[PDB]
């Protein structure tokens, strides 16, 4: 059980991954109902299939945009490591293709919203309502390491809560596939581990770190580490120093000291019994790991939605209209994709 | 609430680490390092990574009334101030105001060395002057190869341990990612005889001589010693000293185990 089946998913990944899916469909296989984010740069728009009337979320990016913005390399990434994975917290690519301006990925609608939407609007959630979300992000990290994968950008922004309450993991442009040590100072200011910001090379440890920040937002309401100007987060993520609301369990705070913890030689995720030594954790005892595996647990929250095509539970961008030029541009970049 | 703005991603430039010199007096050396002490970026910093970063910081002159930066203008570049007054202002609508002053010391820019980031005030030379200015990509090259060249190879070391020799790949490379750096002067000692054996070293540059109460050990470049911390905490036999100006690498040896459990479990496979 718990033995072979991890084999399986890297043989399965590493089959897909070797020879990834291409243009699966093209543009005029959709209506473009409505934006539901300004990707960068960037635009994720709710389409509908017409041969089966269904629903999708198609993120489209300006390939000459990408290589203004150097991110080139990022982007093929992102495309191949996502049409790769299989995961149900990880969100599902059903096609993806390009043409003379863009290229598209459609993936699965989460008809939720974002968690960070949620959380603010919520003000911070209960610790059990945290550690629901926090068991699939653990989870979910523990097989995209296995595959030698790190995801690099964890915040309630790229965390979509689906029609059963679940998460789906959803912004890869900073996923990759390291096996020794990689460099590339990336991700999100309030959740960047000290060693990206340090320039020291890094690999997984950086996503448990990510972790630790998450958690301590979604159970406090704002990030362990804030300031009015960035360089002023980055001194106190460096100092690693923190402190916790006084509403804090502690073996929630017991939980948030190992893994914020800048020290590499006693950061939860990173020592020898891995990562269960979260899992056993003590902030996880509650937690059956199978369970929530088979998305089997009660919910602390169901997105409420109407029919399907429903966007409530998203924000309201103004609409451009998506411009797809006679010149081929960025041709060459993109082969691969 | 501000509460609703989200939070976008930062990204610098990718730089897979697997000639550029300006020349400044002796003097202009040491104010530009004492400018630089403090800021986060060069707080922490190799002496002599920060040695070629301060090679790599260019001239830029100044006559009175040249804009150094223009707010909004690009920030690839951090700039400290070598000599002249200047101006800081913001046209923040609508209005264009002077915010505060510069005589001849003080800085701006930094965050630009982690990612785009465009100024947040136009600054203006009143008077004739002269800035060092560090732009993103250099500053993260010289950082970024010089880390990689103290990664692999950090390991060799390591991996010249006959204690360690049965080590995964992706365990050794855990211990380059946290193993420390110690400094020594002439004399000073670096382990004490019937001391705790806290962790174990290897020398990088300098020599060190092993003593007992009678030299019984002379440890070169790329040799360790101490190495029995990892395998029993009895009392150092020996003592260590410097000979010269050492650095050593030091690994304490119970975060060894916190990484890879007891060193003999090793030995075993
Ligand atoms: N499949 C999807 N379903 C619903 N919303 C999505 C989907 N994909 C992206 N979004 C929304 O669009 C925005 C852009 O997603 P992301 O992948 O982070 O692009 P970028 O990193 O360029 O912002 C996000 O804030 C997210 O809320
Ligand atoms: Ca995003
Ligand atoms: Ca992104």
């Amino acid at each position: 059980s718990v033995k072979e089946f991890l084999a399986k998913a890297k043989e399965d990944f590493l089959k897909k991954w070797e020879t990834p899916s291409q243009n699966t469909a093209q543009l005029d296989q959709f209506d473009r109902i409505k934006t539901l984010g300004t990707g960068s740069f960037g635009r994720v728009m709710l389409v509908k299939h017409k041969e089966s009337g269904n629903h999708y979320a198609m993120k489209i990016l300006d390939k000459q945009k990408v290589v203004k913005l150097k991110q080139i390399e990022h982007t093929l990434n992102e495309k191949r490591i996502l049409q790769a994975v299989n995961f149900p917290f990880l969100v599902k690519l059903e096609f993806s293709f390009k043409d003379n301006s863009n290229l598209y990925m459609v993936m699965e609608y989460v008809a939720g919203g974002e968690m960070f939407s949620h959380l603010r609007r919520i003000g911070r959630f209960s610790e059990p309502h945290a550690r629901f979300y926090a068991a699939q992000i653990v989870l979910t990290f523990e097989y995209l390491h296995s595959l030698d994968l790190i995801y690099r950008d964890l915040k309630p922004e790229n965390l979509l809560i689906d029609q059963q309450g679940y998460i789906q993991v959803t912004d890869f442009g900073f996923a990759k596939r390291v096996k020794g040590r990689t460099w590339t100072l990336c991700g999100t200011p309030e959740y960047l581990a000290p060693e990206i910001i340090l320039s020291k090379g890094y690999n997984k440890a950086v996503d448990w770190w990510a972790l630790g920040v998450l958690i301590y937002e979604m159970a406090a309401g704002y990030p362990p580490f804030f300031a009015d100007q960035p360089i002023q987060i980055y001194e106190k993520i460096v100092s690693g120093k923190v402190r916790f609301p006084s509403h804090f369990s502690s073996d929630l705070k017991d939980l948030l000291r190992n893994l914020l913890q800048v020290d590499l030689t006693k950061r939860f995720g990173n020592l020898k019994n891995g990562v269960n030594d979260i899992k056993n954790h003590k902030w996880f005892a509650t937690t059956d790991w199978i369970a929530i595996y088979q998305r089997k647990v009660e919910a602390p929250f169901i997105p409420k939605f109407k029919g399907p095509g429903d966007t409530s539970n998203f924000d309201d961008y103004e609409e451009e209209e998506i411009r797809v030029s006679i010149n081929e541009k960025c041709g060459k970049e993109f082969t691969e994709f | 609430i501000n509460r609703f703005t989200r939070r976008a991603s930062v990204c610098a430039e990718a730089y897979n680490p697997d000639r550029i010199i300006h020349p400044k007096t002796d003097d202009q050396r040491n104010r530009l390092q004492e400018a630089c002490k403090d800021i986060l970026l060069f707080k922490n910093l190799d002496p002599e990574q920060m040695s070629q970063v301060l090679d790599a910081m260019f001239e830029k002159l100044v006559k009175e009334g040249e804009h150094v930066i223009d707010q909004g203008d690009d920030g690839d570049n951090f700039y400290v101030i070598d000599r002249g007054t200047f101006d800081i202002y913001v046209k923040c609508d609508g209005v264009g105001r002077c915010v505060g002053n510069y005589d001849n010391r003080g800085s701006f820019g930094e965050l630009a060395l982690m990612y785009n980031t465009p100024k947040a005030a136009t600054i203006t030379a009143t008077s004739p002057g002269a800035l060092w200015g560090l732009d993103r990509v250099t500053f993260r090259r010289i950082i970024v190869k010089n880390n990689a060249k103290k990664r692999k190879m950090y390991e060799s070391f390591i991996e010249s341990l006959p204690f360690l020799k049965s080590l995964e790949v992706s365990e050794r490379l855990k211990v380059v990612d946290v193993i420390g750096t110690k400094v020594y002067n002439d004399g000073e000692q670096i382990i004490a005889q019937g001391d705790l054996a806290d962790s174990f070293f290897i020398v990088e540059s300098g020599e060190v001589k092993i003593t007992m109460k009678v030299e019984i050990a002379r440890c070169f470049r790329g040799q360790y010693f101490g190495e029995l911390a990892l395998v029993t905490n009895k009392p150092r036999a020996a003592s260590a000293h410097a000979i010269g100006t050492v650095k050593c690498l030091a690994m304490d040896v119970q975060a060894f185990e916190r990484l890879l459990g007891p060193c003999m479990e090793i030995m075993k496979r």
